[PDB]
C-alpha cells in the first residue's frame, strides 16, 4: 500500500501523522492491529467455539467500524507510554548502534484489513516494538529473560508485525526511568512460521466472520473512512 | 549529589572506545532523559551518571569494542 | 402493598420518589433487588455450600441494614447509565410505539424484602429494562445475538421484575448514542416459570438466612430505615 | 535488633517514624512483610512451578531494591484505613480491656530480609492487626465469624507476625465507622506452628533466589538503602 | 460537517409517511438526544440527522 | 440533630456505674475522639451517636460479666 492510496480511501495524509493524533486513530478503526491479535489467534479449551477474548475483541472491533471511535482503555499506562516512548526509543537507538525511523501504520495489502504500527523500522531492516511498562515488576519480569520473559500477546504483536510488514527480525525493548541502573533491555525476535502460517489460516476467517455481521446490521467495512 | 572520579573515569574512557563525545554525544542525551538542560558532566548528579555510564557499557558490549 | 405500608414503615412517600434520589436508594437498602438477584440463585458446581458471589451478595446487603448505607460500585458506568437513561426510554417510545410511563420501587409483598425498580412501565402491560451498555463493545454483542447474548445477570433481573411485578413481558432495551446508526435495539423477554420456581424455592431460604444472620449480632431488618 | 543497628544501615531513626510516613516506606523497600508474605506461601495445585501471585510478589519486591520506590495500592481503602486505625486501637483498648503501645517496623533478624509493622503491642504479651475495611461487605464477613471469617491472606499475615516477633498469640479486629452497632469486632489468633515450618523452609528461599536475580543485573540487598 | 439534501429527503418522506413533523416530533426528539437547542432541520450535521434517520427507519418497520 | 433520649441515657448510665467509669472522664473524652467533634456533656450527643457509645459499653462490660 502507497501514500496516495491510503489519502485514496480515507481523505488523510500519512506523511502528517503523529502517534496519537486523531488521524491516527482513525486509521486503525476496525483494522486488525499487532497490539490485539492475540485475541484473534485464540483457540478454546477443545472443539471449535471462540473464546470470550475472542468474542470480545470482534465486538470490539465491530463497534469501531459503527461508532467511529475507540474508547481509551488503562490511561494510567498510556500516559507514561507516552511520556517515555521518545526516551526509550533514543536510548535503543544509542545502545544497540541501529538508527530508527518512525514509521506510519502499516497496511498488509490493499483490502486494509490488517495493520501494524511499529515503534520504529530500523536501518538493518528490522522492526521495532518499545514498551514502557507502567509497574517497574513487569519491567522486571522482561529484564530477568527466561521462560515466559515475552508474554505470549506481545510475542503475538511482534509476530503479526512480521506477518504484516514481511519482515524477517523485530526488535523488542522495555525502558523503565525508575530504575537506577539496567532500565533499558532488549531482545531481537525471529520471524516463525508457526506464528505466520497461524495467522495465514485464522485471520481471513475472522474478517470473514466481520462482514457478516456488519451486513447484519447494515453496515459495510469502509464506511468509518 | 556529585559524580564520583571512579564513575567519570569509567564514562571517560568509554566514551573514547566508543569515539563519542560529552558535548556532541552524552550530555544532549542525559539533557533528554532527564528533562533539564545539562551543560557540563559536572551539572550531572550520580545517579544520572551511573544510568548513563550503565548505556554506555551496553553500547560498548553490543559493538564489541576493545 | 401500597403507599401507606411505605410511609409507616420508612416514612417515605413513594409518589415523591423519582429514580436515583435520596429517597430512592433508602428504600433499597437490605432489600433483594433484581440486579443483583442473579447472586442469590447462583448453585455451586457440586453440591448444596454457597458460592463465592452469593456470600458476597449477602454480607452486602446485611452492611446495608446495620450501617443504612450503600457505597457506588462502578461510578463512571452508573454516570453513563444515568446520563443516557432518559434518551434511551423516548428513543424506545418512540421506535416501538408503546408509552412509557416511569414508576417508582415495587416490593413483591409486606416484608418489603424483595423488589424491583422498572425503568418503566408500558401501556401494553409489559415492564421495560434499559441499558446504556458503557462499552460499544457489550453493545455490539446484544445488537447481534439478541436473546443469544444476554448476560445470564440481566436475565435473571428480568425474570425478578416478572417475579416482583407478576408481569408476563418484559422489554429489554440497550441504547448506544456513540453507534452512527443502529443504537436502539429491544426484544421482549418473556417470563420463564423454570426461573419463578427457583425464587419461590431460594429467595425465602436467603431471606431466613439473612435474619439469622442479623439476629447473631443484634440486628433486626428494617433499622436501616429508622 | 535495635533503632541503632537499623539507623546505621538506613540512617533512618525509627522512633521518629509513624505507620503511613515517607520513611516507613523505605524501611519495607525489599523486604517480605507480613501483608505479603501469602503469596510467597502459595503452592502450586501439582508440581513445584511458583503460582502467578508467588512470581508476581518475586518481581514487585525486586524492582522495589533496583528503583528505590514502590508505588501506592489501593490509594482509597489505605487512606480509609489512615483515617481510622487510632479510632479502631482505641475502642479496641476500651472494649477489650487490653492496652496497646505503637510499634514501628519490626525486622526478624540482622539481615533485614524480613519484617512484620504490628499496629500494636499489647499489655498480655500478643500483637495487635487492625482493618478498618474499605467495604462493610468485608468486615460483615468477619463480624459473623465460622470457618471462613478471616481470610487465609489474613491467616498468613498474622502467623507471620508471629513468626517474625517470637510471640504466641496476635488480636485481629476489625472497625467499621459506618455501622450503628458492634463496629469493632475482634478474635485472638494462636502461633501455628504449621505456619511456623512452612516459612522456616519456603521463605529463606526466596531470599535466596531473590538475591541470585539480583545478582543476575548486577544488584545488591541493602542498595536501595545506601 | 451539515447535513446532506438526499438524507433531508429521507427523513422528510418518513415524517409524512409517519404523521410526524418537525416542530412537534423531531426537533424536540433530536434537541434533547443530542443536547442542544436545534431550531430547524438545517442545524443538524450529518452523523446527528443519519442517527435520527435510522430512528424514523425503525419507527416505521414496527408498523 | 436527633438528640439523646431519656432512656438510651439511662442505659448508658447503667453500664458507667457497673464499669466504674464516668461521662467526663471516661466516655466523652472516648465520644470526642471517635466522633471527631469537642462533645463536653452528654447532651451534646446524638441519638446515633449514643447508641454506638452504648454499644461500645456493653462490649466491654459484656467481657467482663458486669452488674
Amino acid at each position: 500500500m502507497t501514500p496516495d492510496i491510503i489519502l485514496q480511501r480515507t481523505g488523510i495524509d500519512v506523511r502528517a501523522v503523529e502517534q496519537g493524533d486523531d488521524a491516527w486513530h482513525k486509521l486503525r478503526l476496525g483494522v486488525i492491529t499487532a497490539s490485539e491479535v492475540h485475541n484473534v489467534i485464540a483457540k478454546p479449551r477443545s472443539g471449535k467455539k471462540w473464546p470470550d477474548m475472542k468474542m470480545s475483541y470482534f465486538h470490539t472491533l465491530l463497534a469501531e467500524v459503527c461508532t467511529g471511535v475507540a474508547p481509551e482503555v488503562n490511561a494510567k499506562a498510556l500516559a507514561w507510554g507516552k511520556q517515555y516512548e521518545n526516551d526509550a526509543r533514543t536510548l535503543f537507538e544509542f545502545t544497540s548502534g541501529v538508527n530508527v525511523t518512525e514509521s506510519p501504520i502499516i497496511y498488509r495489502d490493499e483490502s486494509m484489513r490488517t495493520a501494524c504500527s511499529p515503534d520504529g523500522l530500523c536501518s538493518d531492516g528490522n522492526g521495532l516494538e518499545l514498551k514502557c511498562p507502567f509497574t517497574s515488576r513487569d519491567f522486571m519480569k522482561f529484564r530477568l529473560g527466561g521462560f515466559e520473559a515475552i508474554k505470549s500477546a506481545y510475542m503475538a504483536q511482534v509476530q503479526y508485525s512480521m506477518w504484516v510488514t514481511r519482515k524477517n527480525a523485530w526488535y523488542f525493548a522495555n525502558y523503565d526511568p525508575r530504575m537506577k541502573r539496567e532500565g533499558l533491555h532488549y531482545v531481537v525476535i525471529e520471524r516463525d512460521e508457526k506464528y505466520m502460517a497461524s495467522f495465514d489460516e485464522i485471520v481471513p476467517e475472522f474478517i470473514e466472520k466481520m462482514d457478516e455481521a456488519l451486513a447484519e446490521i447494515g453496515f459495510v467495512f469502509g464506511e468509518q473512512w | 549529589t556529585p559524580v564520583n572520579d571512579e564513575t567519570m573515569q569509567e564514562i571517560n574512557t568509554l566514551l573514547i572506545a566508543l569515539d563519542k563525545t560529552w558535548d556532541d554525544d552524552l550530555l544532549p542525551l542525559c539533557s533528554q532523559i532527564f528533562r533539564r538542560d545539562i551543560r557540563a558532566s559536572s551539572e550531572l548528579t550520580q545517579a544520572e551518571a551511573v544510568k548513563a555510564l550503565g548505556f554506555l557499557k551496553q553500547k560498548a558490549a553490543e559493538q564489541k569494542v576493545a
